[PDB]
């Protein structure tokens, strides 16, 4: 009885594997987000840069 | 301050050289061979990317 009991609370918790496939996997695309933001930003100061130097 | 005859040699050679300064006066070949030099190693020290656009990136997803 017991056993079964404990197989039908473990159930209710079922689900948190996909709850954190999502978080992952959404939280990346932010990351890639983020990152292309700073990519682009990093690449005009650097071309900028160039003609100050010279 | 005009008493020192120094400051106004140096006054007066930087000022025709000033007027002369409609290009480098006596730059001299040797001149533009330091700037080749320089220049290019700069350039790639930035990279090869031609330097009048926003390069396109296009950017990949997973």
């Amino acid at each position: 009885i017991d056993m079964e009991k404990s197989q039908q609370a473990l159930v209710q918790k079922r689900h948190y594997l996909f709850d954190v496939q999502r978080n992952n996997i959404a939280m990346a695309l932010e990351v890639t987000y983020r990152e292309r933001l700073h990519r682009v930003y990093r690449e005009v100061k650097n071309r900028l840069d160039y003609h100050i130097s010279v | 301050d005009p008493v020192q005859k120094l400051f106004v040699d140096k006054i007066r050679e930087y000022r025709t050289k000033r007027q002369t300064s409609g290009g480098p006066v006596d730059a001299g070949p040797e001149y533009q061979q330091d700037l080749d030099r320089e220049l290019f190693k700069l350039k790639q020290m930035y990279g090869k990317a031609d330097m009048n656009t926003f390069p396109n990136f296009t950017f990949e997803d997973p």
